[PDB]
């Protein structure tokens, strides 16, 4: 209802049939139609970081998610994204987000392989958090524009954790590569990810340009639509330069499914504890128990009963997600049942939600909740 | 060492020795293993003749 991608590389071959190598005179050869404006739109994706700062400045991707930006039907949605990128690059607040996800921009043989099979199995409970999440979004109610190529974004980047984490521990087992660059070339196939705006920063460092098709910038943005506003920014009180970073900063909040009350602090540190104020509330805390035991209590738990929840339905939860398994027992086949054994403290816990934010579930996926 | 007392003759107290603890222990064992299958299945339904069929 939200998002319709494809990936027919014939029907419009014309753009990349001939050996196109320059981001400049590249304008006139996308136009190919009588529509000029909006064809400049599609062309806005790399055309601040078209000359500065680029190798060979046309890489075989770059044209596919310029080709596939699909303007031609809907010319709304991905504006009303690109007036909110942009007009979202100008505090500091988006770019101190954009500098802790970053640097400056024998028994010891037991050990090493434990460290490296940690890798590879948190990082494949974590890829497997966003698949049975990209069906939560699929529920009516959600949307798919900005939710979608968001968390197909992590998925593939904990894939790749999770490859380089046991063809680690193969080689320093069979000792005590090209492995990597074939799961790099095999999770590219098949779907691929909406096209999302390029999020240009310009300040006295320099001019930078990320692409939030890598992982650990789609990780900083949502560590920026996290907390809720305060007193300040968004008054009539300070006209300054607040209310067009702030109601931009609230647009992609609620296009989450986050209300402005919502706070969601992270968690994750070198620290003991992380502050007093900021805590939440206990009527979540709660409920963060409760999601915790629907991802790890079974692989398909997660999406039925957010769907129930939506409903208002969150006091059967014991009920619909109870199904029969069998068991060959020592006086046969007994069809056992397996429920999830919700108290009722932490059942109660879950109306007082009355629906789950995207932006509280993907802060779980990552283990910041 | 003599010819009433030879070297080799606590080979055969040794064997014997070794010998009757291991086949009375199979012996229990598979009585044990047999009977443990069948109090399994049989207790599922009447738990309250646990103790009686032990």
């Amino acid at each position: 209802a939200s998002v319709s991608e494809g990936v027919l590389r014939k029907k419009y071959t014309k753009f990349f049939q001939e050996n196109i190598k320059t981001h400049l005179d590249l304008k006139q050869a996308l136009l190919k139609e009588e529509k000029p404006e909006t064809a400049l739109l599609a062309y806005s994706l790399v055309s601040p970081s078209g000359y500065r700062g680029e190798p060979l400045t046309e890489r075989k991707i770059l044209e596919v998610v310029s080709l596939l930006d699909e303007v031609k039907v809907d010319g709304d949605t991905y504006q009303q994204l690109k007036n909110t990128f942009d007009s979202i690059s100008k505090d500091p607040r988006m770019q101190v987000s954009l500098e802790n996800q970053y640097p400056g921009k024998g028994v010891g043989l037991l050990v090493a392989t434990g460290r490296e099979l940690h890798k590879a199995s948190v990082n494949g409970d974590a890829e497997a958090y966003h698949h049975q999440l990209e069906q939560i979004s699929q529920l009516p109610g959600r949307d798919q524009r900005l939710s979608m190529p968001m968390q197909q974004t992590l998925a593939i980047g904990h894939a790749m954790l999770s490859a380089e984490g046991a063809v680690g521990a193969t080689l320093g087992m069979a000792t005590g590569y090209g492995l990597n660059n074939e799961v790099q070339d095999q999770l590219k196939q098949g779907p691929m990810s909406g096209v999302l705006p390029r999020l240009e920063i310009s300040n006295v460092k320099g001019d930078f340009t990320f692409s939030m098709q890598e992982p650990a910038a789609v990780r900083a943005l949502m560590a920026y639509l996290g907390p809720k506003e305060d007193t300040s920014m968004s008054s009539p009180q300070a006209p300054k330069e607040a209310q067009e970073m702030e109601a931009a900063r609230l647009t992609l909040k609620q296009m989450l499914g986050s209300s402005p009350n919502e706070h969601l602090v992270p968690d994750v540190d070198s620290l003991l504890k992380l502050s007093d104020e900021d805590m939440p509330s206990q009527t979540e805390s709660t409920a963060n128990g409760a999601f915790k035991k629907l991802l790890s209590e079974d692989w398909d738990w997660l999406m039925p009963a957010v769907r129930a929840m939506d409903k208002g339905e969150a006091g059967k939860i014991n009920e619909k997600l109870t199904y029969k398994l069998p068991l060959d027992a020592a006086n046969g086949r007994v069809y056992l049942d397996k429920s999830p054994n919700l108290s009722d403290a932490q059942l109660d816990a879950l109306d007082k939600l009355g629906s789950p934010s995207q932006l509280r579930l993907m802060y779980l996926a990552e283990g910041w909740i | 060492m003599t010819e009433l007392c030879p070297v080799y003759a606590p080979f055969f107290g040794a064997i014997g020795c070794a010998s009757a603890i291991i086949f009375t222990s199979l012996g229990a064992a598979y009585g044990t293993a047999k009977s443990g299958v069948g109090i399994c299945a049989t207790c599922v339904l009447r738990p309250d003749l646990l103790f009686k069929n032990i």
